[PDB]
DNA sequence: ATCCCCTTGGCGGTTAAAACGCGGGGGACAGCGCGTACGTGCGTTTAAGCGGTGCTAGAGCTGTCTACGACCAATTGAGCGGCCTCGGCACCGGGATTCTCCAGGCGGCCAGTG
DNA sequence: CACTGGCCGCCTGGAGAATCCCGGTGCCGAGGCCGCTCAATTGGTCGTAGACAGCTCTAGCACCGCTTAAACGC
């Protein structure tokens, strides 16, 4: 057999049947969501990092991610992200 | 119709008579101070100014061909 | 008289079509022999990938896209339908090289 | 065994092309030899980076994986290989 | 406490000034205006980042290494602060 | 009469005189006036410190004359002397703002 | 140390890739002025700079405590590998529309004349 | 000086052709099914980082008196 190389692709196609149940899926443009996920994973680490070094944090939560969030992406976007993450981890801690 | 825009032309450049030659600036605001469509007749100026250029009833002061400045001719 | 089209319409026929193509512009063995050109300049008897040839096809293809819109942007900055080496010299000044 | 010349293989035309998904609808004769030689100055950067990588790995062979590193490093970040 | 028109702070021989130093000979009269409001959408990202960064820090001074710091994630480091 | 230079060559007699001089050229009381303008517009009856206003002001200070040297290069393409906004709407499309 | 696979090495047919010449035809550009617009030279003013004074906001350090989260053994399950079918699309054949450039008229305008 | 005539430059019209626009076909990647195993989680533990009160002091903020440099203007 081989090992099992990790990607995005299942959870990408669940969305997709998500919000368009009828629509198609191919594997260049599928190639290209991982790196976009991949992409916008690793700025948002990369800031996360910073904002925990800058204040000595040992630790990023959900502050620290939030204001990378608010750093990186721009305006409505980022009050968007907010609103979606806000409300997930409320969610979240409402088990 | 009315007279040839020409005409238009000779007096424009002879109303003002500076010590240069006159530019395509300022002929074009004296015939808008005149009263014609510059903007639509750019070809006609350009052929009367060939007109006026090649038969030698006026002289061009230091441009080339239609570019450049004009001025009248000694006699 | 056989048909003709003016210049520029050809020109932008190309533009309409080829911002509408996807696909990749370069032949793409010349360029996989200059990638082991450039890689004997560096290293002896090195190897590449077909995909990796893909890889710095695409990129190679996509940056000079970059360059060029920049290209317009400095020609028609500098008032001109064709472009000189000076715009795409300033162009590379200008985006931190 | 060894190349002189598979820089004008990004041909003339090619170049054309290129340019038209640009939206440059004219191309003088002058700029075509620069557009090969700051080609060869990017193209020589990810290289060198690409090698670095390679070398790095001590592997031989190049693989895309350290082609999208090094167009990660120099700031040009492609979709569509990563990982 | 409120202040209502500070983009005229910045001074059109102040502006004129700043360009002495960029090495420009003449400087137009459309430029203070518009130059003021870029100098103001680059403090607006600039402070707002920055401000974003005292927030997280439950401070409530503003301090010159978030400045830099700020500066230094959009790509545009400064040195002598701490940096 | 009194003596006057021709324009351009006081301008000149500025330039020279600014890179060799380092002093900051924006007044620090009015910056600091527009510095807790623009945060009061975002969050409220927030305080600067000196370090602060004088270390955004070197930067604001490098930010736009980096921006008026890469203008000239936009004006000496332009064939100009005098710059115009479009240099600098130019300036920061092409820098990718 | 190995293994097995995708690259390396070599081979045959073809037609688009290119490529170079002709020719039309679109283009940069100096330049001659002109419009005008800041550049520069002053005078005026006023507010920034400088110096001095009182307040206190919060920056920052210290102590407390507790809120929080990696680790780990374990259990399990949902996605990774792999295979496999199938119709959207990749490719193919015939028709409108743009589009566009070219053919013949309309009109302005210059040129000759009673 | 008006009247008339003819030619350059636009006005109007119109046909070939590239690309879109109507079907036809076969196929292989795409959607889907099955084994599984590596990983997702759960509970408990340990242990540790940071949130907050206090406080304090110090540097930032609030206020004032001159003074021409700088700003404003022509």
């Amino acid at each position: 057999k081989r090992s099992r190389k990790e990607s995005y692709s299942v959870y990408v196609y669940k969305v997709l049947k998500q919000v368009h149940p009828d629509t198609g899926i191919s594997s260049k443009a599928m190639g290209i969501m991982n790196s976009f996920v991949n992409d916008i994973f690793e700025r948002i680490a990369g800031e996360a990092s910073r904002l925990a070094h800058y204040n000595k944090r040992s630790t990023i939560t959900s502050r620290e991610i939030q204001t990378a969030v608010r750093l990186l992406l721009p305006g409505e976007l980022a009050k968007h992200a907010v609103s979606e993450g806000t409300k997930a981890v409320t969610k979240y801690t409402s088990a | 119709s009315g007279p040839p825009v020409s005409e238009l032309i000779t007096k424009a450049v002879a109303a003002s008579k500076e010590r240069s030659g006159v530019s395509l600036a300022a002929l074009k605001k004296a015939l808008a101070a005149a009263g014609y469509d510059v903007e639509k007749n750019n070809s006609r100026i350009k052929l009367g100014l060939k007109s006026l250029v090649s038969k030698g009833t006026l002289v061009q002061t230091k441009g080339t061909g239609a570019s450049g400045s004009f001025k009248l001719n000694k006699k | 008289k056989p048909h003709r089209y003016r210049p520029g319409t050809v020109a932008l026929r190309e533009i309409r079509r080829y911002q509408k193509s996807t696909e990749l512009l370069i032949r793409k063995l010349p360029f996989q022999r200059l990638v082991r050109e450039i890689a004997q300049d560096f290293k002896t008897d090195l190897r590449f990938q077909s995909s990796a040839v893909m890889a710095l096809q695409e990129a190679s293809e996509a940056y000079l896209v970059g360059l060029f819109e920049d290209t317009n942007l400095a020609a028609i900055h500098a008032k001109r339908v064709t472009i000189m080496p000076k715009d795409i010299q300033l162009a590379r000044r200008i985006r931190g090289e | 065994k060894v190349l002189r010349d598979n820089i004008q293989g990004i041909t003339k035309p090619a170049i054309r092309r290129l340019a038209r998904r640009g939206g440059v609808k004219r191309i003088s004769g002058l700029i075509y030899e620069e557009t090969r030689g700051v080609l060869k100055v990017f193209l020589e950067n990810v290289i060198r980076d690409a090698v670095t990588y390679t070398e790095h790995a001590k592997r031989k062979t190049v693989t895309a994986m350290d082609v999208v590193y090094a167009l990660k490093r120099q700031g040009r970040t492609l979709y569509g290989f990563g990982g």
